[PDB]
């Protein structure tokens, strides 16, 4: 895969290379890759090769990182949730996963 | 021990682009 | 995602977060996505976004978290199992996941 | 050399809701 | 999830509690469990729960574990591979996934 | 740096029962 | 699973045993197997046992390894980019996993 | 903390033989 605006892998704490899980809202499709840097601030969310069997173009996905960590450090872990716009902005970045702006 | 634990989420991003001959 | 009771949550040892895997009972429905708190003593266990496609209101499932450990340490390892009741609220707490109270 | 080892489980649990708007 | 012959599981190097991906021979279902230890000697190779929707009495299933280590240790690193009779007692162990043998 | 490695491995082992409600 | 020639995985840095994630361009089929060393020079991609239910031979598909690593290792991290011709050939190594040759 | 990352790629790759009962 997946191409990602890099302003968005910023945002998210997300590396080149970094495996990425994609959920699709529109028709539950579930799948694992890897992040792409894509151009920055255009708003790309690419899907390339294989997966585009499975998202389409206009769909609404979720896309999720997961890092291993001892059980201390979990914690007090934080992670970044950054919620985009319609054109796939950061408009806020935060530690909850369920926070929703406006 | 060692936990897996959510890191990063972008969430309700609208996909722009979608085909099965792009690479990347 | 899944919203579970933070009265489950502590039960179990599982962390705002944390990584959970769903088999679903009715339809065998499996998939994985991470645990957020819920309110507390309510027995919510609810589906959001795109898990709502695979697994529906009052099926039954199960949650399973995994560790990675030492192989030293896997040979003593000890698991959480908690076993709930019809409203969600834990009856049982344990070692072993094939155990079956009363 | 690490093992993957089962940590949780809650078993038979009645989901309570599940719908697509819903975020958390 | 599995009920696995204890005998197995002590042939495979596989602790209780240690996940597990089956894949189905037959129907070619993959999914990922943990082991249960079952009654040493008796050839159990039993499918609970959820996953008995995917995988039925009578199918032939391969039963994987994995590993993480370091770079240096995967180099020389030596699976335990076992192969197993009609009656689910361990015939053959070895190094090679590929080995069949007589 | 970590490798994701086979370690064990058990083949065309006969499913000897399969039931939505045994537990283990 | 997946048999590959010895010479494909030297050129991507796999080890026989490996975890691999392949995916199918013909299908969009998506599973996890391992790596078995293959003849030499064959051009060998050989789907073994329940993994040939969802890949077919003429397929093309990509095949994929992850590592895990520190945080500060993984900032700096470059790939094994493996692109082959239509004879399994490997014809170019490089870092980026969008890189198409000519 | 460790994160997971693409270290190898083959990519478009030809299946030069698939059946059931091969072994490896
Ligand atoms: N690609
Ligand atoms: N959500
Ligand atoms: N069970
Ligand atoms: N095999």
């Amino acid at each position: 895969x997946v191409t990602i605006d890099a302003d968005l892998m910023d945002a998210a704490d997300l590396l080149e290379g970094e495996q990425v899980t994609i959920v699709d809202i529109d028709n539950g499709a579930r799948l694992v890759t890897y992040a792409i840097t894509g151009e920055r601030g255009s708003g790309v969310i690419g899907i390339n090769g294989a997966a585009a069997h499975l998202v389409h173009p206009g769909d609404l996905v979720i896309l999720i990182a997961y890092a291993t960590m001892d059980d201390a450090r979990a914690r007090t872990y934080q992670p970044r949730i950054v919620f985009v716009d319609a054109y796939n902005k950061p408009i806020d970045i935060g530690h909850d996963p369920a926070f929703v702006p406006e | 021990m060692l936990r897996t634990m959510l890191k990063s989420k972008i969430h309700r991003a609208t996909v722009t682009c979608a085909d099965l001959h792009y690479v990347g």
